[PDB]
């Protein structure tokens, strides 16, 4: 079983900690959703290959530009997260996160992940976003961003309803295996 | 870590750690506040466990089994003894604050009403200065540590065998030499997230809301200085 490292990058409340906790626990935490995620080594068998996948988070490091890059060494796959209920978090993908992830991690496969996809059919989310002349991130805008930033692929998921969660981490392993 | 402290934080939350009949006598906001406080101590227990792995299992194991230059061990595990002493005092103070709060005739039921003062004392004055100066050191030497390890693993067959042997137990699956170093580097950035979520459910007592606000601004002050004091050393 080969060891490959996964790092998830993205804005503040983009749901990267939730995604990581949901996957490492298989289910969405019923009684308590933890504030932090330390690390997890996941046993994933994708397409007949057994891989040990280290999961890391950059949550809490967004403000500390000298500390944050210490997460990147030896990364084999980058999950670039953004929230579907926050079209302003997607604006920072080509402006802020992509140049950094390309400077520290050249040639490392990136998967652009659209989190909180359930919130597209949410009344309160559609209401509050409309008050700022906006609407939830459409799949075509996510695909167009993954295209513009030269990402390996684009994927959507919901840490809450668990839909799409298993499919992202398997695909991340497939990209990490690519040499 | 010791068995007593492992069972005390083995549960997935505070509401699962205490008895069901004890939890039923508290308001939801108290349970939400205690859940986040419990997580701060549970993750501080895991942090000290990680430092004890580096000092006693890796660092110590390397001195007694392998016979390499002690400076190479110092470069592999920088400021670990100092970090161990800093967090063991913090965990000690967090664990006694929990024990003081214990309901009489119980070892699991507790309600921590005062936490702020403990966080202020920790993240201020000489303790904050010693912690700021130690984390700045650790993080500047972090990259050199990962490189020095990769070099030793790709050249030394006895060091390769030592690492295979110590990290064989399942308990250490996510705790290799490299995972431990990043685990430590990321610990300081967890506190503001934890202290902000405690502060969010601590608007019952005003002196507690102000103590948690002072500690929040104190942790960010420390993190900003730790971030401003980093200068990456090359191998
Ligand atoms: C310390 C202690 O006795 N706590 C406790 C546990 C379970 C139930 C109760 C109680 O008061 N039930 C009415 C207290």
């Amino acid at each position: 079983a080969i060891r490959k490292k996964l790092v998830i990058v993205g804005d503040g409340a983009c749901g990267k900690t939730c995604l990581l906790i949901v996957f490492s626990k298989d289910q969405f935490p019923e009684v308590y959703v933890p504030t932090v995620f330390e690390n997890y080594v996941a046993d994933i068998e994708v397409d007949g290959k057994q891989v040990e996948l280290a999961l890391w988070d950059t949550a809490g490091q967004e403000d500390y530009d000298r500390l944050r890059p210490l997460s990147y060494p030896d990364t084999d796959v980058i999950l670039m997260c953004f929230s579907i209920d926050s079209p302003d978090s997607l604006e920072n993908i080509p402006e802020k996160w992509t140049p950094e992830v390309k400077h520290f991690c050249p040639n490392v496969p990136i998967i652009l992940v659209g989190n909180k996809k359930d919130l597209r059919n949410d009344e309160h989310t559609r209401r509050e976003l409309a008050k700022m002349k906006q609407e939830p991130v459409k799949p075509e805008e996510g695909r167009d961003m993954a295209n513009r930033i030269g990402a390996f692929g684009y994927m959507e998921c919901s840490a809450k309803t668990k839909d799409g969660v298993r499919e992202v981490f398997e695909m991340a392993t497939r990209a990490a295996l690519q040499a | 870590s010791m068995e007593m402290d492992e069972k005390d934080f083995a549960a997935d939350s505070w509401s699962l750690a205490v008895d069901s009949s004890f939890l039923q006598q508290h308001k939801k906001e108290v349970m939400k506040q205690q859940d986040v406080i419990y997580e701060l101590i549970q993750t501080e227990l895991h942090h000290v466990r990680t430092l004890k792995i580096m000092t006693r299992l890796f660092r110590t194991g390397m001195l007694e089994e392998l016979h390499l230059e002690p400076g190479v061990v110092q470069g592999l595990f920088p400021c670990v003894d100092e970090l161990s002493d800093i967090h063991t005092r913090f965990l000690s103070q967090l664990l006694e604050r929990r024990r003081q709060a214990l309901c009489p005739g119980s070892t699991r039921n507790f309600v921590i009403h005062r936490l702020g003062d403990l966080l202020i004392s920790q993240f201020s004055g000489p303790s904050a200065e010693q912690m700021c100066k130690t984390y700045s050191e650790f993080c500047s030497r972090h990259s050199k540590a990962l490189k020095l390890y990769k070099e030793l693993y790709a050249r030394d067959k006895r060091f390769q065998q030592f690492i295979r042997k110590v990290t064989r137990p399942a308990v250490l699956k996510r705790h290799g030499v490299q995972e431990c170093i990043l685990l430590v580097t990321q610990r300081i950035t967890k506190y503001p997230l934890l202290i902000s979520r405690i502060l969010q459910h601590s608007h019952g007592i005003e002196e507690e809301r102000q103590d948690l606000t002072t500690a929040l601004g104190l942790v960010k002050e420390l993190l900003s200085n730790v971030d401003e004091g980093i200068y990456q050393l090359e191998k």
